[PDB]
């Protein structure tokens, strides 16, 4: 499992854990 | 920044929430 967040995987994260 | 923090590195949940909007 890659813990590392980049790219639209970052956008993806960002997006579940603010909500927006 | 986030991606030194969380791509470049790994970053918790509580450092990402930092970059909410």
């Amino acid at each position: 499992v890659n813990q590392h967040l980049c790219g639209s995987h970052l956008v993806e994260a960002l997006y579940l854990v603010c909500g927006e | 920044g986030i991606v030194e923090q969380c791509c470049t590195s790994i970053c918790s949940l509580y450092q990402l929430e930092n970059y909410c909007n």
